[PDB]
């Protein structure tokens, strides 16, 4: 509630706009489950909230719930199935990004879920994999911001120790190789990790597909003022 | 001795084990002849193989009553704070 030298898990606020569709709600529920116990799910059908018009109400709810991150679901004709990620620094919005949920592989949809999988404990730290060349491009501010935000979102509570039994699942965020004239696409996939003996001292890794299969198109970006950003990046 | 635990690619993987994180900077291969989820799963399997290899190989392991624990290096990816550095 008061500033700490070493902050714990960055608390996450999940809430939605007017007439938010079922897949988005599933996404909000799963994200809520993955960020347990440091997340807050607001079931209000919030209206008049438009982050890129004004982040004020956003900041209000976030600060009132002491959350450093906000995941806001909304949908309209111009921007359907929109997931807005916003970070809060010093009671105000730091940076913000839109991710627009793309349709399914074709004709299965996104199944209704409230958690990632029964084979994965709630609140376990994920292994993270960012694949694609875009994450390595220091001049793509979009992918830099998205990587920073996603790691910030799913890192849970970091520690210098982890049980080998805790290495159960992984999140891959793959950036499609970009083309001129097209908004960047990213893919989020979760996998249960299964290790088989391989003869070597290191086990062979196999994966089992789990949770929702998410495809996003990047929308609007609101960068942070370099003043505010460099103030926020200072580590004690 | 018969199934490979090593992945090799033109560009090497990078790591942030403090965040249990690996980067595969190689181009994301999504062949049209194959279903998207299968390609993604293959890439992911390679990457998690690499990440796990790195974790088991380079981290100190401590076995006790508290269990079998990897010691993780401090997170190398710097992330923005929520609240400003406290009043000294």
């Amino acid at each position: 509630k008061e500033p700490q030298l070493i902050e714990g898990a960055k608390r996450v606020l999940l809430l939605h706009g007017s007439k938010c569709p079922t897949p988005l709600h599933t996404v909000l529920k799963v994200f809520h489950s993955l960020t347990t116990p440091h997340s807050v799910l607001f079931h209000k059908k919030n209206e008049n909230i438009h982050p890129f018009e004004s982040t004020e109400s956003l900041e209000f709810l976030a600060n009132k719930n002491d959350c450093g991150m906000v995941i806001f679901g909304s949908s309209n004709k111009k921007r359907p199935n929109c997931l807005t990620i916003a970070r809060i620094f010093d009671s105000k919005v730091l940076d913000m990004a839109e991710l627009l949920l793309l349709p399914d592989a074709n004709g299965e949809g996104i199944p209704e879920m409230n958690r990632l999988s029964m084979h994965v404990a709630i609140g376990l730290r994920p292994l993270m994999l960012f694949s694609g060349s875009a994450w390595d491009d220091t001049t793509s501010t979009t992918h830099t911001m998205l990587k920073s935000m996603l790691v910030d979102l799913f890192k849970g509570e970091t520690s210098d120790k982890i049980d080998v039994e805790g290495l159960q699942y992984a999140l891959m965020v793959g950036a499609e190789e970009p083309t001129a004239g097209l908004a960047p696409i990213i893919h989020l996939r979760w996998y249960k990790i299964v290790t088989k003996r391989s003869g070597h001292k290191l086990p062979r890794v196999e994966l089992e597909e789990i949770g929702p299969k998410l495809d996003f198109k990047v929308g609007r970006i609101q960068e942070a003022p370099r003043d505010v950003m460099k103030e926020a990046m200072k580590q004690g | 001795e018969r199934l490979p635990i090593t992945v090799s690619k033109p560009t090497p993987y990078t790591f942030d084990l403090g965040h249990l994180l690996a980067n595969d900077p190689n181009p994301l291969e999504l062949p049209k002849s194959e279903p998207l989820n299968a390609s993604l799963k293959a890439t992911a399997r390679d990457g998690v193989q690499s990440l796990l290899n790195q974790l088991l190989t380079t981290c100190p392991i401590t076995s006790s009553q508290q269990g079998v624990l990897l010691t993780l290096p401090a997170p190398s990816t710097i992330l923005p704070r929520h609240k400003p550095l406290p009043t000294p």
